């Protein structure tokens, strides 16, 4: 009844402490949906895109520790918008296990500093809206301190953005997501 | 019950300075980060500043270097000291409160005051 993709920022601007906090966040969300019919998929992005597991992969082995523990940081630039496009066009597709009539949810974890992306958010966000894709944004690092990165989290998040933008250290993201599903 | 009451607005010349006050009541003060926002008619809204006991202070690009936000925790009041004011800073200034455990530095306030007018003339 819900298909949840994580899209995690692994650029070199994410320090190692923050990247581990992304893995722990992801893991805690998956553990909490364990007694439910939720399916998960994850992609890491920088200037390249690695699909760590598809919805089909999770179907066959729904172990958060099996899939999330070996994830290693990619480094490189930050192509968040192209990352969003590749999620809606490939990971939310039945070939990768996505169920029609499930609620589509994308959780983008980033420091809010897109760099090196030939796509702007205006090229990918309206398309994600036209697919059924509800977007949550989890900010790490300095994201909430600068006006540009704050704007970036607002631009990604579905609306009202205050029910979709959260910080990685709190449980508020997972509390809102549980309550909405 | 919940109140966020701006004062200290009014007319000042360019180069001048004003101190806004946001006196609050009706909620536990320490549970909220408090910020200032502004809007003139015909102009886009802007965040200005925010203060949180856990996340520190935040300033917009226009505010940074000129403006100082502070909190009198005993009186549940937040001040915005605004120096080097300009005619382009003419706007209705609102204070706002956002639940601090979100950790967002006032990005999406839960409560808003009525706003008070600030006019900057040459």
């Amino acid at each position: 009844e819900s298909d949840i993709v994580f899209l995690i920022d692994g650029s070199g601007s994410i320090n190692n402490i923050d990247f581990q906090k992304m893995k722990e966040f992801v893991s805690t969300v998956m553990e909490q949906f364990k007694k439910s019919k939720t399916l998960f998929s994850l992609m890491q992005y920088s200037d390249e895109f690695r699909i760590h597991f598809t919805f089909n992969d999770f179907k066959r082995n729904p172990s958060p520790r099996s899939h999330v523990s070996p994830i290693k940081q990619l480094n490189g630039r930050t192509k968040t918008a192209s990352g969003i496009r590749k999620v809606v066009r490939e990971l939310f597709h039945k070939t990768n296990g996505a169920r029609e009539n499930a609620a589509k949810i994308l959780v983008v974890i980033t420091d809010g500093e897109k760099f090196g992306d030939p796509l702007d958010y205006k090229d990918v966000i309206p398309e994600a809206d036209r697919a059924g894709v509800i977007r949550y944004v989890i900010g790490v690092g300095n994201a909430f301190n600068k006006p540009q990165s704050r704007r970036e989290l607002d631009t990604i998040a579905s609306k009202p953005a205050g029910e979709h933008v959260f910080q990685v250290d709190n449980f508020e993201a997972l509390n809102t997501i549980q309550n909405q599903l | 019950q919940v109140q966020l009451v701006e004062s200290g607005g009014g007319l000042v010349q360019a180069g001048g300075s004003l101190r806004l006050s946001c006196t609050t009541s009706g909620f536990t003060f320490d549970d909220y980060a408090i910020g200032w926002f502004r809007q003139a008619p015909g102009k886009e809204r802007e965040g200005v500043s925010c203060i949180s006991s856990s996340e520190g202070k935040y300033y917009s690009d226009s505010a940074k270097g000129r403006f100082t936000i502070s909190s009198d925790n005993a009186k549940n009041t937040v001040y915005l000291q605004m120096n080097n004011l300009k005619p382009e800073d003419t706007a209705v200034y609102y204070c706002a409160a956002e639940w601090n455990n979100f950790g967002r530095l006032c990005m999406y306030p839960d409560y808003w005051g009525q706003g008070t007018q600030v006019t900057v003339s040459s």
